[PDB]
């Protein structure tokens, strides 16, 4: 009920993201996906990963976007166009990855069908994993910096090249 | 069975050296350890 | 070493707590037994607890939620 | 009579658990690492609750208002050692670790 | 962090040290070793005189060049001195001073 | 049926991308943005499934394609500055000089 | 979960109190600073005023100029003020008296302080004026240069603690306080969050008379107080963070018996109460400095300070292994 | 000794933030029998669950 | 000369200077300091 | 197959994979080491579990 | 455990209440600048040097020498980066 409630949320602002007349709104309708995605990373039990998309994806990318278009100061006439006749291919397109790929875990994950019967006792429970838990952030930091290290330095690589194509694209020096 | 040559067998030989590895170890190893 | 001395004091008193729950879920496997006994009579060719891993060894029931030990 | 094995006892009387229920929790220890089944290890279950009962029962006897009052601080601060210090030394006192 | 050395092909000459140390790769350093360094210290030197002269740096240009050149020629010889002393790379001279010593 | 929720969710976000990539002719700044929302919905499956397979791989992944992602957006919006800066607007009949 | 609300309004209530005394006690202190006496006449000492502002503002009318954004212009207030109080779930007074004992909650802050921009960004574009657009941009701007000190410093407390639960950053100052060995980071630390709360020396929204024009300058009646209110919360939040990182929050200033009497909260309260009379302090000392400048500062001075701190104090505990 | 008068609002404030705490400290208390327990994980949480029957069914 | 170059660069350039020493001696604990004390231990 | 697991411990499913991995190290023909194969998807899926549990619900539903 | 996400999740309707109740009783009675787009950039690649301190930070404990060496030369790659920004001026607002 909830993942239907987040799941409902994040359809009508994803919609929102690609027919708002205006690209500022749009880019707002995308922060809210992007809170929705944290809602359900926090059901997932990853806090970590919750937190780092709202400093992340809204806190840097969601606000570069916003800063950005705000300044461009976009009239519609430059990027208005009538939609309606773009429904058939759509529905096409959509009805066929729908069909193909909403339920392309339902062969090899078989949902388990919920009985009118406490299933809720068959938990087995052990208590040597819960002696000293881990949180998703230890977890993650015992595996970045060591055994998967050159991926990690990598994506270093990456953004230095962000930096530097940022500044000999657009920089004009005063 | 390409899957026999030892090149592909680098898994089977590198993890057994890291089985007592903080955060990948049974829980029970740390009751009697 | 204050938190050395907290999961020292966890580690005496587990094999208690866990021989209780074994001992609980060890008589809920039995009252699902029995349930699915009665429920699959008149089934041909069941089994009652057929374990589905070939190897045999023991895994808990599935429970169908992503991450149940979190709430 | 026998005190009701809720988390504050066990977690007060986990010290003199670990020291005189020792060879049975390694026993069942080992157990449990051979097979995970609940049903191929009762029997070293049943040794370790038992060994665990005879101890409550007899450091009820030996000390019960000491060890009423360390659970009964360990239950107000849900088993944090460092808020019950006072209670732990007069418990230990009448009842030694040995 | 478990370390392991062992390498994919197995080494074809007598294995000296199967992981020698830096300070030991280093003073294995033959003649060699040092001319394959100048060579390419003097080259990059070169190359960064000849290329710094039209941007009127070729002093600087110098340094860079060298820079680099001391880099990679250190980088060359270690690993000439380190593949001899684990056996990856003919080396009677290391096994004469190991039959020897 | 837990899962397959978590993934239609992520499958909603994809899909919402290729939409928004098929409705926009005229709007490449949502084009952009389309991209992005389908890489969230790559970056969220990772996640779903390490936890799914109670594996970590799944999660150093996502936390390099969060990486990725920044990046990309950045250097994005860059060829997007400069393309208005030197035409002036952002229609697109003024970036189809180059065809045939 | 049925009490829950019950304790959610007595962190809440008393917040807005204490805010509208905060306002009342800066205008006080700035007064007697400069030999006058500051409101004193709405009630007994003025402990009226801030009633009477806020009843003011209530029942001034709203204008909502007629702009083609109406709902982004009243949600833009609301924005920054929901940031404003969420922040103080998280927040411990005593051990124990918490609404949240969140373990990411060193995170969960920073994400916070990463949210609040919108609401400044979103007023200026939604005003329709340009004067109020380019003064939200500068202020966006400096705010986000200076997070970038704040999560370094962050990060070093991180380093010394080892875990992003609040509560456990103050125990862990049971043997010392962070601002001792850490002091020029604490000083750091204030003078960021002075530039994040737009405070004194750094405050551009209040530098009208240079020709500035604040993101609020088309905000009346409670946009506006919403915008205040937020404001003084932050200032108050950012008084409780410098507390708990670095001067021990609940903690006593010695382990002495005669110290330990007195509650925590005292203790935090008083330590709180010392920061946000520096706020005010530094608001009646000194001039302001231009937008480029403070931007020249906040990336040519604090940046590289705090990553430096980073670096020392990690490399000198990994040495020693010194490590929580 | 004028200066009092600012001491006043300042002493608001931190009565203010006291009364953040102590409310729901003591709210909190009375509804669960107990104070709050600060990192409380699974251990203490299965403990808790275990408690009830291991009291309820005795 | 290079010695009241970097005097210089003190003088006009404080906040980096500072910097450059504070990170310098988070490097060089670990790589100097620390191998030290490990090969102290093992003796 | 890496043997992380996301609380800090040996993966769920990780010893189902080493012993396919095994078998498969030394059986030429890839149909010898079948049964751990479906073993090690059972355990990441567990889709037979859960289709014998679905077919006694499907029986419940029917009789009742 | 995620348990203590609930209060806050209640506590923010609660402050969406209050907003909206202090918000409502009064119902009753064509510039680019390349610089703010620099900023953004900086910021965003900054952003990123936080995060992945988090888990460093809180794990330095048990990856060593090793980890902190990682550590460092990612530094050293993003500090070359800073250095390109400052001297190029992109660090300057005059
Ligand atoms: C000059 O700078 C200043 C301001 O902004 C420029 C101020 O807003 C203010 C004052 C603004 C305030 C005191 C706002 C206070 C609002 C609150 C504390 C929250 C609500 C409090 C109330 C008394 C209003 C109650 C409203 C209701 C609808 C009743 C519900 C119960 C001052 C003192 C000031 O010096």
């Amino acid at each position: 009920m909830i993942l239907s409630v987040l799941s409902s949320l994040a359809l009508v602002s994803g919609l929102m993201v690609v027919r708002a007349k205006n690209p500022v709104h749009s880019v707002l309708f995308f922060i809210l996906v992007f809170c929705d995605t944290s809602g359900l990373l926090l059901l997932l039990g990853l806090d970590f990963f919750a937190m780092i998309f709202l400093v992340v994806y809204i806190g840097a990318i969601a606000v570069l976007f916003l800063f950005v278009v705000m300044m461009f100061h976009i009239q519609i006439a430059e990027i208005h166009e009538e939609v309606l006749r773009y429904l058939p291919v759509s529905g096409i397109i959509g009805l066929i990855f729908w069909w193909e790929m909403f339920f392309i875990l339902d062969n090899e994950s078989i949902p388990l069908l919920p009985t009118q019967r406490n299933t809720t006792s068959l938990r087995y429970t052990v208590y040597a994993g819960k002696v000293r838990s881990w949180t998703n952030l230890e977890t993650l930091g015992n595996l970045l910096y060591t055994y998967y290290f050159v991926w990690f330095l990598v994506s270093s690589l990456i953004l230095l090249v962000a930096m530097i194509g940022a500044i000999v694209l657009t920089m004009h020096r005063t | 069975g390409f899957w026999t040559f030892e090149r592909h067998n680098a898994q089977l030989r590198w993890d057994p050296q890291i089985s007592q590895v903080a955060g990948r170890r049974d829980p029970y190893d740390d009751l009697l350890e | 070493a204050l938190k050395e001395e907290k999961y020292a004091a966890r580690r005496t008193i587990l094999p208690i707590l866990q021989a209780e729950e074994d001992e609980r879920f060890v008589s809920e496997w039995k009252k699902y037994l029995e349930y699915e006994a009665d429920v699959m009579k008149d089934v041909p060719g069941w089994k009652v607890g057929e374990n589905v891993y070939n190897s045999g060894r023991w895994m808990p029931p599935a429970t169908g939620e992503l991450r149940p030990d979190v709430w | 009579g026998n005190p009701i094995p809720t988390s504050a006892v066990l977690t007060a009387s986990a010290k003199h658990i670990g020291m005189r229920c020792m060879p049975e929790n390694v026993a069942f220890l080992k157990c449990k690492k051979n097979d995970p089944n609940p049903e191929k290890c009762l029997d070293k279950g049943r040794d370790v609750t038992r060994c665990v009962l005879g101890l409550l029962k007899d450091l009820h006897q030996k000390c019960q208002k000491e060890m009423d009052d360390y659970v009964g601080c360990m239950y107000y601060y849900t088993n944090e050692f460092d808020l019950c210090r006072k209670e732990q030394e007069a418990f230990e006192k009448v009842c030694p670790l040995k | 962090m478990n370390t392991d050395i062992t390498a994919l092909e197995k080494a074809q000459y007598p294995v000296v040290d199967r992981n020698p140390a830096f300070t030991k790769v280093v003073g294995n350093f033959s003649t060699l070793d040092y001319l394959r360094f100048s060579t390419i210290t003097g080259i990059s030197v070169t190359v960064g005189y000849l290329s710094g002269i039209k941007p009127g740096i070729k002093g600087p240009s110098m340094v860079t060049g060298g820079l680099i050149g001391l880099m990679g020629g250190f980088m060359y010889a270690y690993q000439n001195s380190a593949g001899r002393l684990m056996g990856f790379f003919p080396n009677d001279g290391e096994v004469a001073s190991y039959q020897k010593r | 049926m837990d899962l397959i929720k978590y993934f239609t969710f992520s499958m909603i976000i994809f899909i919402l991308g290729i939409w928004g990539i098929l409705l926009n002719r005229r709007n490449i700044l949502i084009m952009l943005m389309s991209i992005e929302l389908m890489l969230l919905a790559v970056n969220l499956n990772f996640l779903v499934f390490s936890v799914s397979l109670d594996d970590m791989m799944g999660q150093v992944f996502a936390l390099l394609v969060l990486t990725v992602a920044a990046a990309e957006s950045a250097i994005g919006l860059a060829i997007f500055v400069i393309t208005f800066r030197v035409r002036g607007t952002i229609a697109v009949e003024f970036i189809n000089s180059i065809q045939g | 979960y049925i009490a829950v609300p019950a304790e959610i309004l007595g962190i809440i209530l008393p917040l807005l109190l204490g805010v509208a005394f905060l306002v009342l006690a800066e205008r006080k202190v700035m007064a007697f600073v400069q030999r006058r006496k500051g409101p004193d006449v709405v009630g007994s000492f003025g402990l009226l005023q801030p009633l009477a502002d806020g009843l003011k503002l209530i029942l001034k009318e709203p204008i909502s100029p007629s702009s083609a954004n109406f709902f982004l212009f009243r949600m833009a207030p609301v924005a920054t003020f929901m940031l404003s109080l969420v922040a103080w779930a998280v927040v411990p007074f005593d051990y124990g008296m918490v609404l949240s004992d969140l373990n990411i909650g060193l995170l969960y802050l920073f994400a916070i302080s990463s949210l609040g921009v919108y609401g400044i960004i979103i007023a200026g574009r939604s005003s329709n004026s340009k004067y109020a657009f380019l003064g939200a941009l500068r202020s966006a701007a400096q705010m986000v240069s200076y997070e970038v000190s704040i999560g370094l410093i962050l990060i070093t407390v991180l380093i010394c603690v080892g875990s992003c639960n609040l509560s456990e950053i103050v125990m862990a100052q049971k043997q010392i306080w962070f601002g001792i060995p850490l002091f020029p980071v604490l000083v750091m630390f204030f003078i960021s969050c002075l530039a994040e709360t737009n405070r004194a020396p750094f405050d551009l929204p209040e530098a009208e008379a240079e020709l500035v024009a604040g993101y609020n300058v088309e905000y009346s009646s409670m946009g506006f107080a919403l915008f205040f209110l937020g404001e003084y919360a932050n200032m108050i939040l950012m008084s409780g963070l410098c507390t708990l990182f670095f001067l021990g929050g609940w903690l006593p200033i010695l382990d002495l018996p005669i110290f330990k009497k007195i509650p925590g909260s005292i203790w935090f309260s008083i330590k709180v109460l010392f920061f946000l009379f520096l706020y005010i302090w530094v608001r009646a000392a000194f001039p302001r400095y231009r937008y480029d400048q403070l931007m020249g500062l906040g990336w040519k001075v604090f940046l590289p300070l705090s990553l430096a701190w980073v670096v020392s104090v990690s490399g000198l505990l990994v040495t020693f292994q010194w490590l929580p | 000794l004028v200066w009092l008068e600012a001491m006043l609002p300042l002493g608001i404030i931190g009565g203010m933030l006291c009364i953040m705490g102590n409310s729901q400290y003591y709210i909190h208390k009375a509804y669960h029998g107990r104070p709050k327990h600060i990192g409380h994980d699974e251990w203490d949480v299965a403990m808790e669950r275990r408690d009830k029957k291991v009291v309820e069914k005795a | 000369p290079v010695m009241e170059k970097l005097r210089m660069f003190v003088a006009q350039e404080p906040v980096v200077a500072a910097s450059c020493l504070i990170g310098g001696v988070g490097l060089f604990l670990p790589a100097v300091v620390r191998p030290i004390l490990d090969s102290l231990e093992a003796s | 197959a890496s043997g992380w697991g996301i609380t800090g411990n040996k993966g769920r499913c990780y010893d189902f994979w080493m012993d396919f991995s095994e078998c498969m190290s030394h059986c030429r023909e890839p149909k010898d080491c079948t049964l751990l194969r479906e073993d090690y998807l059972e355990c990441l899926h567990h889709s037979k579990e859960f289709q014998r549990r679905n077919r006694i619900y499907k029986e419940e539903q029917r009789k009742l | 455990m995620m348990l203590e996400f609930a209060p806050i999740f209640i506590y923010l309707v609660i402050s969406l209440l209050v907003s909206l109740i202090l918000l409502g009783v009064p119902f009753l009675f064509s510039r680019f600048d390349i610089r703010f787009y620099l900023v953004s950039i900086l910021f965003l690649i900054f952003d990123l040097e936080v995060t992945f301190f988090f888990p460093w930070a809180v794990s330095l404990n048990k990856i060593d020498l090793f980890g902190f060496w990682s550590m460092m030369a990612f530094l050293f790659i993003l500090t070359i980066g800073f250095l390109y920004e400052w001297k190029r001026g992109a660090l300057d607002w005059e």
